[PDB]
């Protein structure tokens, strides 16, 4: 079901088995650099049943550069790329206690045999203005969509400006439960006949 | 302005549109005036036992030839590990190492942890193609990789994290200069080690090792005379004691 979908839940205790197999998978997660997860709880996180060929976009920072390639190891993927956003104003012009930060990270991880994808369309730096705090750029999406285009999508921590056409957005903040991918629906009620998580 | 749709349609890279890409020119100064005279040794460093060099070291700076460095001797990640850095870096001691933007990313990290550095910064430099407007992939990459990243170490107790410029002409593996600008404002001190360095990155405040160098001038006694009382704990930064 190509339009927006999303499910309000604790990303630590959804049983995302229900939402089958996806060609990408992104996460912002709440490191514990305010509704963080512990590192072992971000170990645990049941990335590894929603891939069997595919991408994971991982956001991370300060120790997360390192904490996020754990857990993206542990979850069974190798990093073959890093996008960085070079963080603007308007004017074009750039917006760790050493330096200065003018960037944010993603990790770029394969998982499998991944086939039909358009790699080399994009290149791995990003230039686009700041919105919000902790907003991360729609450029991202786009470059999803040319890599692995009609392909179903997940975020996880997504807020309620995330939701995108082909993405299942799953985030404590997002207003309920919108679904709409029948074989989803059906699994849903089975494994949730209250509606409740 | 989706600068990556730009770029798909173009060629020109996000970066390209990076616009401007009071007076810290003082320290500059006091960085001028405290630096030791250039020192520099033709090493072939995988023959070389490293402890030769004395004393030990305040900054490291650590530039092996990556492989991906030649596209059109190269150092593996494999030759790069073990290294024995951890032998000649003083206690508190500061790393800057080039990894480029493949595997490095991932094996630097562990080169740093096993020569005993955290990470405290990641430096990228992001190459501009102003002046052509593809790339040929890693077979493993996702997309045109258009940048490299050297990551700051530390162990023991004004700039920005990035460093803007022109990709260079096919087969120069020269990494920009700024990366010693913003090395040498931190003040992290005067025994100042450059490893692969070449004869064109020589430099005042800097002992240069690289088995590329055509001619040498170091002598361990006579470099440590340059730290030595009332010297030994100037941060590079300051004016040299009367
Ligand atoms: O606010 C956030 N993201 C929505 C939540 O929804 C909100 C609330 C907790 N969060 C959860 C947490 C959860 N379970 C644990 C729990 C539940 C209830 C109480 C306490 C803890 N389940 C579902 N969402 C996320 C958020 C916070 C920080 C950043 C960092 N960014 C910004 C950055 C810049 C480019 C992108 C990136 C960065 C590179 C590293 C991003 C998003």
């Amino acid at each position: 079901l190509f339009p927006p979908q999303w499910i309000c839940c604790d990303i630590r205790y959804l049983d995302v088995s229900i939402l089958g197999k996806f060609a990408v998978v992104m996460a912002d997660p709440p490191w514990d650099i305010y509704g963080t997860l512990t590192d072992d709880e971000m170990r645990r996180l049941n990335i590894p049943v929603l891939q069997d060929d595919g991408f994971l976009f991982l956001w991370v920072t300060g120790r997360a550069m390192e904490l996020g390639r754990e857990c993206l190891n542990l979850w069974g993927y190798e990093r073959v790329d890093e996008i960085i956003w070079v963080k603007t104003n308007q004017l074009q012009r750039i917006i760790g206690h050493w330096l200065n930060h003018g960037k944010e990270h993603c990790l770029v991880g394969v998982k499998g045999n991944p086939q039909g994808f358009n790699q080399g369309l994009d290149c791995d730096v990003i230039v686009a203005e700041v919105r919000s705090t902790s907003h991360k750029p729609d450029e991202i999406y786009g470059m999803i969509e040319r890599l692995s285009p009609g392909t179903r999508k997940i975020e996880l921590f997504g807020r309620p400006h995330n939701v995108q056409p082909n993405w299942i957005t799953l985030g404590n903040q997002l207003d309920g439960i919108h679904l709409l991918d029948p074989d989803v629906v059906a699994r849903f009620k089975q494994r949730y006949p209250d509606g409740i998580i | 302005n989706d600068y990556c749709q730009h770029f798909v349609d173009t060629g020109h890279r996000p970066q390209n549109f990076i616009r401007d890409v009071e007076l810290i020119r003082l320290k500059d100064e006091l960085i001028a005036k405290s630096n030791t005279p250039p020192m520099y040794l033709q090493a072939d460093i995988e023959a070389f036992d490293i402890r030769e060099l004395t004393p030990k070291f305040d900054v490291i700076l650590l530039e092996p030839p990556l492989e991906e460095y030649y596209r059109e001797k190269c150092w593996t990640w494999d030759d790069i590990m073990k290294l024995e850095i951890d032998e000649i870096a003083a206690p508190r001691s500061f790393i800057f190492l080039w990894c480029g933007s493949g595997e490095g990313l991932d094996l630097g990290r562990v080169c740093l942890r096993k020569w005993g550095y955290r990470r405290c910064e990641d430096i990228c430099w992001i190459k501009t193609n102003k002046n052509n407007p593809t790339k040929t992939l890693d077979p493993k990459a996702v997309f045109q990789r258009t940048k490299e990243h050297c990551l700051m170490g530390i162990k023991g107790t004004v700039d920005i994290d990035l460093i803007i410029t022109e990709e260079p002409e096919i087969g120069n593996i020269e990494k920009p200069v700024e990366i010693f600008h913003i090395i040498e404002h931190f003040c992290l001190g005067r025994r100042r080690l450059h490893l692969f360095g070449r004869d064109s990155t020589i430099r005042p405040g800097w002992l240069t090792v690289g088995p590329t160098l055509t001619n040498s001038n170091y002598n361990a006694e006579t470099y440590a005379s340059y730290f030595s009382a009332p010297n030994s704990y100037l941060t590079g930064c300051t004016e040299e004691i009367e």
